[PDB]
């Protein structure tokens, strides 16, 4: 079921093989093959007990942060975003599954930057008033960081401030801001620096 | 008399036993220098007992035991001590023996490591051949003989264990033009040039020619023919083929590097 | 009569010969067994003794000539003493060239002569192939 | 066989590891007499001062020292000093045709990632059709590179894609 | 002064070759008693002596080659004279071989005429 | 032992003549020799890289100054 599905997806996604990588003459698939893999995955999980699909969605994250492969991580994020854009793969479920359990504060700063760029691109995620809840977890990741980390990861880690500023500024057109206040109340009890 | 090596090994073993005893009693004379989590260094104590278990290695000498129990009262040595008391200068004989053995081993190692030659080039006797052949014939299971039916060159044949006899034409040295023939031979009235084989003995002849072109030295043909004879005699078994199975091809014979292994392996 | 480059080549050949003679004296020392072993009582013994005596005398003369040629090369530092072309390695003569051309022509003639000679030798070998 | 000393060493729990001194050292110094088994003076300062403090992690330094001289790496605006540690601003100054300098921002030396990030590419690649084909080839090659590395793998793949996709 | 980084030293590479040569020979003969026991203790010394000997021989050959190149690039007339002498020697050797072959051929002609005489 | 069918479609023909014209340069040795020797000298190195990936930095392909 889910294990066999993940095995098939890994066998399909992991197309990288250095077979005789010597500088020989052994002779843009990043778009067409991506859509093909997305369609195959959608046709597979469409009839695979979609009620538990959200669980498998979290299982997807199991493969997300597996490889280091920053270009491949960006490609995977882009193709999964496109697959979400096809109406399938509800955005709230996938963002909730990807945000937690793989945060790795400063452990994968590149993966952090790509993940925050992705959630910024998918920050639409239109839903009911139960969306700002995810924001809470975001602040949690900002809480597990003293502001004395490294002079290099400043603008790199600034993606968090960027996405939160975008959320709260477009709240005039994204989501009611008083709910944002009552959500951030979980960080401060009326004044906590 | 390799038993001398066994007795030296036993001496080293008992000296190691004494050293291990001293070391373990010295370690017991010290405690935990800096552990701070657990005095696991006491386990090294048990490890020291392993070295004391090396005392059982001295028991292995009982296998090497019974090395010498004979008469021969010191092998013709006593001349002045057991003989003429006034003959005190005897030990000069033993001194000369040690000197000669030391010189022999020294020059042997020197010649062995002098393979890195440094001479760029040279720029600014049938009785001897028969004698060299007869001297080389002095090894067991290597009955050779020559007849010289045609020409002043040497016609030598070798037959070691089987009917795989080999002929090698020489020019008083560097015997080229090898021909091995398994189970017939000297047809007509002398040596022949049929060179017929089973697609494997012909390969053996190719190997022999390659070795002759390979083991050719600029001078000193004695060492050349000695290496040749050893290289040929190394074929006495033809029963094992490492680095592969026993049937990699038609047959697995090529010991060019002082060891036989599976053929087609360069 | 400078012969300086030839002198340096001779010194190189002399040190090469010194190394080869060291190898030779070691190879002749390793096979110096006990005198009264089997039969080599004094004959081959004294023979190789005189052989190594001549070896050491020749090696001493060679060391003398090596010292001499080294002193000559040292004293040869006259004019253009630094000559930095060592680290700066790149990356009349007409009469000598004409004599060389004539020598190579005579050598080609002798080469054709030797070709005819070896052709006749191969022919004789062919005849012997027909022998009984 | 002599496990008695083993169980005794097990018993040696109390902190006074000085009774064994009086127990063993008399006979030891009696039969063995090396009172100075190491009279050589031993007084060295372990840690006085040892730090680079003047450059990036030298791991990438030793790596980039091996690359071909046809790759010319420079220093970008200061945003990859210590943690990121790499701003691979390189020029392929050689006999082949030149191109746009890559970004290739790798991560801390732990290497749970690679270099290619391609920030300034958005306008540097889509403008020129040939350079767009070069970018397509480079992406297809990088995606087929299993766990590419800091300087060698990325720059090598980039150069080979740039000089293969000429056509 | 020896263990440090600087190492001022001179007066070598001339007699040092003979020094290294004679080094691993006094262990064989000296005015001292020779112990009647030895096991691989001589190899540890002879290997070092032989490698030092090879190293110093290579050093001397490199010095000679450097002087060769300096005098060649400075004055190639010596190289021209050397080539001339080599050509003279080759011609003399060829003439000697030709004379020997001619003598052998004449002897064989004589003995062949004698054999055909029957 | 069944043949592990991994074709990889690894071939340059007939664009190998282009690689030949890129350099300074009657059988077809000039191309078959390349196509065999590249793998003949690559396979040991890729195997070494595979076995060495356990320790550290198994980056492969850095030519010796070209």
């Amino acid at each position: 079921m889910e294990t066999q599905l993940q095995s098939i997806f890994e066998e399909v996604v992991k197309t990288e093989i250095i077979e005789e990588a010597f500088p020989g003459m052994f002779m843009e698939d990043e778009k067409t093959k991506l859509i093909s893999c997305l369609a195959a995955f959608r046709q597979f999980w469409s009839g695979l007990s979609q009620e538990s699909h959200e669980q498998c969605v979290q299982w997807i994250v199991k493969f997300i942060h597996g490889q280091h492969s920053p270009k491949r991580i960006s490609f995977l994020y882009d193709c999964l975003a496109m697959a979400v854009e096809t109406g399938l793969l509800p955005p709230r479920m996938v963002c909730e599954s990807l945000i937690n359990s793989d945060s790795l504060e400063w452990e994968r700063t590149q993966l952090w930057a790509l993940t925050f760029k992705l959630v910024r691109k998918i920050i639409g995620g239109v839903d009911y008033k139960g969306v700002r809840d995810l924001l809470k977890a975001i602040l949690e990741k900002i809480l597990t960081i003293p502001n004395t980390v490294s002079s290099a990861v400043v603008q790199q880690l600034l993606a968090a401030r960027e996405v939160i500023a975008y959320i709260l500024e477009r709240n005039a057109c994204l989501l009611p801001a008083y709910f944002a206040v009552t959500e951030i109340r979980k960080l401060y009890p009326e004044g906590k620096l | 008399g390799v038993n001398l090596e066994a007795f030296s090994q036993a001496i080293s073993a008992i000296q190691a036993l004494r050293s291990s005893v001293s070391r373990v009693f010295d370690c017991l004379k010290d405690g935990m220098r800096n552990k701070e989590t657990l005095e696991g260094r006491e386990k090294a104590f048990i490890a020291n007992f392993q070295d004391n278990l090396h005392s059982v290695n001295r028991d292995l000498n009982e296998l090497e035991r019974l090395s010498n129990l004979v008469g021969k009262p010191s092998e013709n040595h006593p001349l002045h001590n057991s003989g003429l008391l006034s003959l005190d200068p005897y030990s000069q004989l033993l001194q000369a023996y040690k000197w000669s053995n030391k010189l022999q081993y020294h020059a042997g190692l020197a010649s062995g490591l002098l393979n890195q030659q440094s001479l760029k080039r040279s720029a600014n006797p049938q009785y001897v051949d028969d004698v060299i052949s007869r001297i080389d014939r002095m090894f067991p299971e290597m009955s050779i003989h020559l007849s010289r039916p045609n020409g002043t060159s040497a016609m030598l044949l070798v037959t070691l264990g089987k009917v795989l006899k080999v002929i090698v034409v020489m020019r008083s040295l560097f015997i080229d033009r090898t021909i091995v023939k398994g189970y017939n031979t000297e047809d007509g009235k002398l040596d022949i040039w049929s060179k017929s084989s089973y697609q494997v003995f012909q390969k053996v002849t190719d190997h022999a020619t390659t070795a002759l072109l390979h083991y050719q030295l600029p001078q000193m043909p004695d060492v050349v023919v000695r290496s040749f004879m050893t290289w040929l005699r190394s074929y006495i078994k033809l029963f094992q083929a490492p680095c592969q199975r026993c049937g990699k091809f038609l047959q697995d014979g090529l010991p060019p590097t002082w060891r036989d292994f599976r053929t087609l392996e360069a | 009569e400078v012969n300086t480059a030839t002198l340096c080549r001779i010194g190189q050949e002399t040190v090469q010969d010194i190394v080869y003679r060291t190898m030779e004296i070691f190879q002749l020392l390793r096979n110096m067994q006990l005198p009264n072993g089997v039969t080599y009582h004094t004959g081959t013994y004294q023979d190789r003794l005189t052989k190594l005596q001549d070896h050491l005398r020749q090696l001493s003369i060679l060391f003398r000539k090596l010292r001499l040629v080294y002193d000559k090369c040292n004293e040869n530092c006259g004019g253009m003493d630094p000559i930095p072309v060592e680290q700066l390695i790149p990356y009349e003569r007409r009469e000598i060239v004409e004599v060389n051309k004539k020598l190579k022509q005579k050598n080609q003639q002798l080469k054709q002569i030797m070709d005819q000679l070896r052709n006749l030798i191969w022919d004789i070998n062919a005849m012997l192939a027909m022998r009984n | 066989q002599p496990l008695l000393d083993a169980v005794l060493a097990n018993i040696r729990s109390p902190v006074f590891n000085h009774s064994l001194y009086r127990t063993f050292v008399p006979a030891m110094m009696a039969i063995h007499g090396p009172p100075i088994v190491s009279p050589v003076v031993c007084s060295r300062k372990r840690r006085f001062e040892e730090d680079e403090r003047q450059s990036i992690p030298n791991v990438l330094q030793g790596e980039v020292a091996r690359l071909d001289p046809k790759f010319l790496v420079n220093l970008d605006p200061s945003h990859c000093s210590n943690n990121g540690t790499v701003h691979l601003i390189c020029k392929l100054d050689d006999k082949d045709l030149p191109s746009v300098p890559p970004l290739e921002l790798s991560v801390p030396a732990d290497y749970p990632a690679q270099s290619p990030m391609w920030i300034d590419r958005q306008w540097q690649y889509d403008a020129n059709p040939f350079l767009q084909s070069v970018h397509r080839c480079m992406t297809s090659r990088l995606l087929q590179l299993p766990d590419k590395h800091s300087v060698t793998a990325l720059l090598n793949t980039w150069a080979q894609s740039i000089h293969q996709a000429c056509l | 002064a020896a263990p440090g980084a600087p190492r001022p030293s001179n007066s070598t590479l001339v007699d040092e070759l003979e020094s290294s040569f004679e080094a691993c020979f006094a262990s064989l003969v000296s005015q001292d008693y020779v112990n009647g026991t030895d096991q691989e203790e001589i190899r540890t010394g002879v290997d070092q002596c032989i490698q030092k000997f090879l190293d110093i021989a290579r050093q001397t050959e490199c010095f000679f080659l450097q002087k060769r190149l300096q005098l060649s690039v400075q004055k190639p007339d010596q190289v021209i004279k050397e080539d001339v002498s080599e050509l003279r020697s080759e011609l003399q050797r060829k003439d000697a071989l030709v004379q020997k072959h001619l003598t052998k051929l004449r002897h064989w002609q004589q003995v062949l005429e004698d054999i055909n005489v029957q | 032992s069944p043949v592990m069918a991994l074709l990889l479609q690894q071939f340059k023909d007939n664009i190998q003549d282009l690689m030949s014209y890129t350099k300074t340069g009657c059988a077809f040795n000039k191309v078959l020799a390349h196509f065999v020797a590249m793998c003949d000298t690559n396979m040991p190195f890729v195997g070494l890289r595979l076995e060495l990936s356990n320790l550290e930095i198994p980056h492969q392909g850095v030519q010796v100054e070209g």
